[PDB]
């Protein structure tokens, strides 16, 4: 249960960065779109 | 170009949400058994 | 074609992982409605 | 167009079921805390 | 847990709905290939 | 909870090949781009 915890806390932390990339691909994809 | 790249941020987004439901998973399982 | 391809790819890993999900609220209800 | 287009259907709903597990870490905390 | 219940409602039907949407999004990049 | 325990088995697996399947064609999308 403490590992699952540090497990949580980590997965978490990378999926809201690879979030924060794909949306700043998201963008630059939709500008290069123009 | 960004296209492949955005495919690949994609894919890593879903292969880390499976490592988090996976420990879902467990939780849910030991909580079970302490519970049933 | 391969872009297309690997869309397909995608949206049925998150369909999966969907039901999955849907698995996980499915206990956690089971659980909770054991305890409070 | 229509692969962006669906790059940015695919990422909101990456978006979304990442809101739903979280949600699901929750249940599966309170319940620890009772449970143990 | 009431809340929980009512956000967890929520999030599944806006799920529902981005992957139909993405499905008739893919349905129609797949004709388009042709 | 025996048949949750067949399910969340079988998505398991499925999503475990979906992602196999994923990563390869990702490859083939890369070299492609050469």
């Amino acid at each position: 249960w403490m590992e699952w915890d540090r497990e949580i806390n980590n997965y978490t932390s990378l999926i809201h960065s690879l979030i924060g990339e794909s949306q700043n691909q998201q963008e630059k994809n939709e500008q290069e779109l123009l | 170009s960004g296209i492949v790249q955005q495919q690949n941020n994609l894919l890593r987004a879903i292969e880390a949400q499976q490592h988090l439901l996976q420990l879902t998973v467990w939780g849910i399982k030991q909580l079970q058994a302490r519970i049933l």
